[PDB]
């Protein structure tokens, strides 16, 4: 009777759909559970649409009946007045006025414009990485934790001593040392607005578009009460300014200068704390590296023996390794290696076991993995160059 | 005669009707709706009229939309093919083997490698070799490369 | 130039004397040529020329 | 049986559900009937519905919508819309008269998505490859095995390698293994090239990289095959406005996409090249790409296998010896072998025979393998 049961189950599903709502996703429609037609009719008959304009000037701002010069974007500019439901103080000379049609007056104050590209940068889903997934950089974790979390968690211990906590960090180190890993850990552990930015995301085709979105990013952060920004791969736009003779890097230098002025200029930067992740901290501009903008430069040097042993432990926690581990032997056997190298060694040990069709990875498998990842791949390593860099 | 005159008198009345927009269909939805880009600004979704099988509104075709409450009510003659427009802009002069002269072995080679794979894709299958798909023509400027390509 | 992509490479060298004569005949078909023109002589007079 | 009783415990609650759903549907007062609600939806959504961008979401029942003409209407969003799939930059359906958000769009994909996706299985298969046993094993362990038997990896406690580099001289089977993986895999195959990543305006390269990997995530499980990644490097083009440094920023965007802040979904990266020394070591690092596998020129046995594979369909003449080709002791590649076979067939059809001969093979030698 099994097939009869499945046939009945699917027929029942088909009937439930046919009588409740089946398929409406072509025109992005919703399931009919949350369909408040009674409310939406009153919405369309009682809430008139409002065209978004900008209040340019307030003629006769005194208590006398004022007049506001609005500029309905790309439509027209008008002299208008406020709705009797809107208080005069709720509207300034730069807010998005939000005026109705038909004697453009039914006002709703409206926040600053944010580019969709910039606003699609807040970290909504927090990374699944924690501070316990980072090993061999205890002091770096402590310093980064201080700077980014501790003021945002217990500000009393800072205002008691009257200290301004450092607001700005530069995580710098060779390719694969825990820079982006620690950024993800900070994003996961932080209760605040985390905004990730990628140096390549500030390269835009039209002059003044990189600086424009830097300004928008920082002013959105300012609108939010407690914000951590994280410029990863900051090498992209952050580079020492050189005159040249053909105007090279003028646009990227302009957006970098906008970032500089936003970090520390003729303005209180706000409650924004910034991270700069890089593996070439020798191109960054001296102004960018000034401790008024990057206060707490942190070096993610290649882990020492203890750090490598800890990283091996971390990456082999969930593996099916055998009794005797000798991860200390592995750490001494693969010096001047990165956490990326170590995780690859663990993965290759697991794959050697899988290829042999075993369910237990042994010390011989780990030694083969070290030979494959550290010795054979030694010619593709980035450390010999990026340690100089 | 009476039908003619009545047609004129109703013509005066029905010429005051709003003219219909023209829009290019980009994609046909379900439930008898079509995504149409109306010239020169605007991209709407319009319900098809109950006189046109929605199966005939394949993308990239001009269609008339009624003035008020846009409603696809006619499939106008298709717009010029984008490829036709591109080739009209490029304006590669038309060529033929009789216009070509002096390169007969080259005509033979290009004939093999272009004609045979598309006309007789069985000789190559019987031989057991993949059909050729790349030709490169050496030669100084104006020696007949574009001429022979166009002719073949 | 890797020997796996260009399935054929044809060569269009500068026209020979006979090729130049053929090109001249083809391109002069479309004009009033007075009876008895030595297109072969013209082709010989113009060596090392393209179509 | 236990499973039969499970499915019965499902079907009985389902029948309960239809009983309740009917009951309610009839006691509705000749209104709110699913069809009636759908008709009311059509009534309230207007006959034309303009497509406009969603600039930002202010809250449920409100949003700023940019009309095609540039106006920025602040308007309500009705219960009709899912209040989901709505992110700044999305298309939105707006009631003509009141511009109310009454639907969403982008049900279609972009031409970039269409071109990148390989909506086909290449005819080449692992059986059509001869000599790359270890390379096939490793690429399978990286791309196919984690998809077909995730149990191995999950039980072992390791994650599969994220990327693989196929590095080898000009023609050794790198794109051939890419083709075989595309043929056999159940994931969506997205093919790109390095010169194809090198864009013209400033910021187009990074934008294309981001779009490619976003498409890969959207169509996950996916395999992103970047052939000739060294083209982003070695080659220099005038169309590139930014030049070497814009190339560097595109490479940096690739770095971030391969291993950056954002958590990847199911997107395995294959990347092929014949000049691996020109690649940025940060790009090749183990976290981004492990499994750097070489494709050396075939030895004598492998060359024999290539000739058998590529002559399996040709009617070789009895006198033809597929041994002199191999005895030619040069840097012979599989591409060279295939081209020799193909041009031998071309001379066969030229000289009108359906059977390839030793002379045809020798003149093919002299023609394509110019040595
Ligand atoms: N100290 C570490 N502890 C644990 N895992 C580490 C460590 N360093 C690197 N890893 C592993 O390597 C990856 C983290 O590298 P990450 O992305 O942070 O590199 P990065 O320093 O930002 O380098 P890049 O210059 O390439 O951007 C993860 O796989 C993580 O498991
Ligand atoms: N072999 C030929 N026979 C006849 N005309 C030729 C030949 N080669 C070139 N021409 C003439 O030269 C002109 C330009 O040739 P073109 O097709 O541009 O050659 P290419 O592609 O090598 O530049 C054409 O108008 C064509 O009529
Ligand atoms: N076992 C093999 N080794 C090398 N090449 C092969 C093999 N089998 C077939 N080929 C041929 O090699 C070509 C693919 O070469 P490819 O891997 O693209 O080289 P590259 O990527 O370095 O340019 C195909 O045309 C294919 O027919
Ligand atoms: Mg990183
Ligand atoms: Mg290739």
């Amino acid at each position: 009777q099994i097939k009869q049961v499945e046939d009945d189950i699917q027929q029942l599903l088909k009937k439930i759909n046919e009588l409740t709502g089946i398929k409406e996703s072509d025109t992005g429609l919703a399931p009919p559970a949350l369909w408040d037609l009674a409310a939406d009719k009153q919405t369309l008959q009682s809430e008139q649409p409002l065209q978004v304009a900008r209040c340019t000037k307030i003629i006769n701002a005194d208590s006398e009946d004022p007049k506001y010069i609005i500029n309905v974007k790309q439509f027209a500019k008008f002299v208008v007045d406020l709705s009797d439901q809107v208080a005069p103080t709720d509207i300034e000379e730069g807010m998005r006025v939000g005026v109705d049609r038909n004697k453009y007056q039914i006002h709703i104050p409206l926040p600053p414009k944010i580019d969709p590209t910039v606003t699609m940068m807040q970290v909504e889903e927090k990374p699944d990485v924690t501070y316990s997934d980072v090993g061999g950089c205890k002091e770096q974790i402590e310093k980064l934790r201080e700077v980014v979390e501790t003021p945002l968690l217990h500000p009393e211990r800072f205002v008691n001593l009257g200290i301004e906590p450092p607001k700005g960090v530069l995580l710098f180190g060779p390719p694969g040392t825990g820079k982006t890993l620690c950024a993800r850990a900070v994003a996961n552990r932080t209760d605040a607005c985390f905004i990730r930015v990628i140096g390549s995301e500030l390269v835009q085709k039209y002059v003044g578009e990189g600086a424009r979105m830097v300004r928008e990013l920082f002013e959105m952060a300012r609108t939010k009460k407690a914000c951590l920004i994280f410029f990863d791969e900051i090498d992209a736009i952050g580079g020492a300014r050189f005159d040249d003779g053909a105007g090279g890097d003028n646009e990227v230098q302009r957006t970098m200068l906008e970032l500089i002025n936003q970090l520390d200029g003729f303005d209180p930067r706000g409650n924004i704390k910034v991270l700069m992740a890089t593996n070439r901290p020798d191109t960054l501009d001296p102004a960018l590296m000034r401790p008024g903008r990057l206060d707490r430069k942190i070096e993610f040097s290649l882990p020492d023996l203890e750090g490598r042993t800890h990283i091996f432990k971390i990456h082999a926690r969930s593996m099916s390794v055998e009794r005797d581990i000798r991860f200390e032997l592995l750490a001494r056997l693969c010096p001047n290696s990165t956490g990326a190298e170590i995780r690859s060694v663990c993965t290759e040990a697991g794959m050697f076991a899988i290829r042999a069709r075993r369910k237990i990875a042994t010390e011989k498998d780990f030694l083969e993995a070290v030979n494959k990842v550290i010795k054979s791949y030694a010619k593709f390593s980035a450390t010999p160059r990026y340690m100089t860099y | 005669l009476n039908a003619k005159v009545r047609l004129l008198r109703e013509e005066l009345q029905l010429l005051q009707e709003q003219g219909s927009y023209v829009g290019e269909v980009v994609r046909a939805m379900d439930k008898k709706k079509v995504l149409v880009k109306v010239h020169p600004e605007g991209k709407f979704v319009v319900d098809v009229d109950k006189n046109i099988d929605i199966n005939d509104v394949t993308p990239n075709c001009r269609v008339a939309l009624r003035n008020d409450s846009y409603t696809l009510h006619k499939i106008l003659p298709n717009k010029v093919d984008p490829l036709v427009s591109l080739m009209m802009v490029e304006k590669v002069p038309d060529s033929t083997y009789e216009m070509i002269g002096g390169l007969d072995k080259q005509i033979k080679e290009i004939k093999e490698v272009i004609e045979l794979p598309v006309k007789h894709p069985e000789l190559f299958e019987a031989l057991g070799i993949a059909q050729p798909k790349g030709v490169l023509l050496y030669g100084p400027p104006g020696t007949g490369k574009t001429l022979l390509a166009r002719a073949v | 130039l890797r020997p796996g992509r260009i399935d054929r490479k044809i060569e269009f060298p500068p026209p020979n004397e006979e090729a130049r004569l053929d090109i001249l005949k083809i391109h002069s078909r479309k004009m009033n040529l007075t009876r008895g023109i030595n297109l072969r002589k013209i082709a010989e007079l113009m060596p090392g020329a393209s179509g | 049986r236990l499973k039969l009783l499970k499915l019965e415990r499902i079907k009985d609650y389902l029948l309960m559900e239809e009983e309740f759903i009917r009951n309610q549907e009839q006691m509705k007062p000749l209104e709110e009937k699913q069809e009636e609600e759908r008709s009311k939806v059509d009534d309230l959504r207007g006959t034309p519905m303009s497509v406009g961008t969603l600039e930002e979401i202010i809250d449920d029942n409100h949003a700023i919508v940019s009309t095609s003409v540039g106006s920025e209407h602040y308007v309500s969003i009705l219960s009709f819309v899912d209040k989901d799939l709505l992110e700044p930059g999305c298309s939105v359906l707006l009631n003509h008269k009141v511009h109310a958000v009454i639907g969403v769009l982008m049900d279609d994909t972009d031409p970039l998505v269409t071109v990148m996706k390989v909506e086909k299985a290449p005819q080449e298969t692992y059986a059509d490859i001869g000599g790359l046993d270890n390379q096939i094993q490793e690429i399978k362990e990286s791309v196919e095995l984690p998809l077909t038997h995730p149990e191995y990896y999950e039980e072992m406690g390791i994650k599969p390698p994220k990327g693989v580099i196929l590095y080898g001289p000009p023609g050794t089977g790198k794109t051939l293994l890419a083709k075989a993986v595309a043929n056999q895999t159940s994931a969506t195959f997205l093919r790109v090239v390095g010169s194809e990543l090198i864009q013209k305006y400033l910021g187009d390269g990074p934008k294309l990289v981001r779009e490619l990997f976003r498409v890969a995530e959207e169509h996950a499980p996916s395999i992103v095959f970047i052939d000739e990644i060294d083209a982003i490097g070695t080659k220099r083009y005038d169309s590139n406005s930014g030049g070497e440094r814009e190339i560097q920023r595109t490479m940096l965007e690739l770095l971030n996409q391969l291993d950056g802040f954002d958590s990847r979904g199911d997107v395995k990266v294959i990347m092929a090249t014949n000049r691996i020394e020109t690649l940025d070591p940060a790009l090749i690092r183990p976290g981004r790409i492990d499994r750097k596998i070489e494709f050396p020129l075939p030895d004598e046995k492998t060359k024999k296998r290539i000739f058998q594979i590529h002559t399996s369909r040709m009617t070789l003449a009895d006198d033809v010896t597929l041994d002199d080709l191999i005895m030619a002791k040069d840097d012979l590649s599989g591409a060279d072998i295939k081209a020799i076979c193909t041009e031998a067939g071309l001379m066969a059809l030229r000289e009108r025979r359906m059977k390839v001969t030793n002379e045809d093979f020798k003149k093919s030698k002299e023609n394509v393998l110019y040595k």
